[PDB]
């Protein structure tokens, strides 16, 4: 998978650069990188193709480049209505095509809001269930991107790790939700367990322990 | 005018066939490549499958490990994706696209190949809204809802809800004393876990004062199993 940031933010008029780093075996093999944009609850649209290029119909504020292993995306002027996910590919040296991880891009469109974050531990009645689950929930946070990391005791947990895309509020905040699903032993064996959500450059931390 | 249409979705049990095909209109079907991206939910578009322009030549992810085949009948302007032993990570988005191309200049005259086929251009042109793929086998069933307690640390305002997992199908409807609680109150999206089954969790906001003294209900609607739950959630 290429690799792209989970997400980059700025203001209306502004300008902004998307980076892509891949290897020798597609971005830096070949000059056949796209771009594609992809507005909520749409289908892709292609902005940039062979790096540079813009379709014909495609606004003069889309801009794209490369170096070595890693091309760009830099969108000059930002207006909102460029908000959404943005994707890179690459052609391989097997034929094949690869896409970034994907980028959600936010202009602001309401003041900055940093989020309300809350872990709840397991509940007796589902330990008695022999099994157990973290909820940690995520609301009232603007732009709605966020990077959610498990944390037992002081290393990291990747694995049982589920997490909802954000989604908008009643007032127009964003808000998401991350489980992380345990064993009734796995859950006593640990001093403690740490939820880390980073919201534009910012993180809180708060901590369940069994005891 | 250029426009692709997928169907042939819904949702299915593991290790069984699926048969997806699209519907391609406003062009020349027989002159371009075709390609199958597939998107799991709230994740990144991942590639599955591309086909040459008269279908003589076809190239698969590494990753699908060969239990995909992509065809087509150019007569019928449809394209077809056929599965086997679908597994329940295999739910996603599965989006149709078309591959730009067309003639190549040197100097001022274009050149094609033998039969005057667009050479390929090496950018997915045009897309159609993605038919939906669920894989699961659990027969319809209630959820359970465990208690997400005011956490000792709230002073200022406390955050506490119900943890309603285990279920099959969606939706579910979640209320709090009966509809009259409201601000504050995030019911958030569903995920599907390993488990086949579903998640959710909804929260309310409030002032750590009223702990004790007003006693919050989470009021739970699955339809479809015909099972309504009311559980009070304290410190
Ligand atoms: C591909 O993206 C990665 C991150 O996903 C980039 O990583 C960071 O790139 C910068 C530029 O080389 C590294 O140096 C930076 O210098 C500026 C000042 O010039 C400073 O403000 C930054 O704090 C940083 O020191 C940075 O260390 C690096 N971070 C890493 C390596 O994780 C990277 O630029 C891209 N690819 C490559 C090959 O650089």
């Amino acid at each position: 998978a290429l690799t792209q940031p989970a997400s980059v933010s700025g203001s209306p008029g502004q300008t902004i650069t998307i980076s892509c780093n891949g290897t020798s075996s597609d971005v830096g093999g070949f000059d056949s990188v796209s771009w594609y944009q992809q507005s909520p609850g749409k289908a892709p649209k292609v902005m940039v193709f062979d790096v540079s290029h813009r379709p014909s119909g495609i606004s003069n504020r889309f801009s794209g480049s490369k170096s070595g292993n890693t091309a760009s995306l830099t969108i000059s002027g930002l207006h909102i209505e460029d908000e959404g996910d943005y994707f890179c590919s690459s052609l391989t040296d097997r034929s094949h095509r690869i896409f970034g991880g994907g980028t959600k891009v936010t202009v602001l469109g309401q003041p900055k809001a940093a989020p309300s974050v809350t872990l709840f531990p397991p509940s007796s009645e589902e330990l008695q269930a022999n099994k157990a689950t973290l909820v940690c929930l995520i609301s009232d946070f603007y732009p709605g991107a966020v990077t959610v990391a498990w944390k037992a005791d002081s290393s990291p947990v990747k694995a049982g790790v589920e997490t909802t895309t954000p989604s908008k509020q009643s007032n127009n905040k964003y808000a998401a939700s991350s489980y992380l699903s345990l064993t009734p032993e796995q859950w006593k064996s640990h001093k403690s367990y740490s939820c880390q959500v980073t919201h534009e450059g910012s993180t809180v931390e708060k901590t369940v322990a069994p005891t | 005018q250029e426009q692709l249409v997928e169907s042939g979705g819904g949702v299915v049990q593991p290790g069984g066939s699926l048969r997806l095909s699209c519907l391609a209109s406003g062009f020349t079907f027989h002159k371009y490549g075709m390609h199958w991206v597939r998107q799991a939910p709230g994740k990144g578009l991942e590639w599955v499958a591309l086909i040459s322009d008269d279908g003589m030549r076809k190239y698969h992810s590494d990753s699908m490990w060969g239990r995909v085949t992509i065809s087509r009948d150019n007569s019928k302007n449809t394209l077809y994706l056929q599965f086997s032993s679908l597994k329940v990570e295999d739910t996603a988005m599965f989006f149709c696209a078309r591959e730009a191309g067309g003639p190549i200049w040197h100097d001022d005259v274009k050149y094609y190949d033998f039969n005057d086929g667009y050479y390929n251009y090496h950018y997915m042109d045009v897309w159609g809204k993605g038919t939906t793929v669920t894989v699961s086998s659990a027969s319809t069933k209630g959820p359970s809802v465990f208690p997400l307690a005011p956490s000792s640390k709230s002073g200022g305002t406390a955050a506490l809800g119900c943890l309603v997992k285990d279920y099959f199908p969606e939706p579910v409807t979640v209320s709090w004393n009966s509809g009259a609680l409201t601000s504050g109150v995030h019911t958030f999206p569903a995920v599907l876990q390993s488990s086949g089954l579903y998640s959710l969790s909804s929260v309310v906001t409030v002032p750590s004062s009223s702990l004790g003294t007003q006693t919050y209900i989470c009021n739970v609607n699955h339809k479809p199993s015909n099972t309504k739950v009311d559980k009070r959630v304290e410190p």
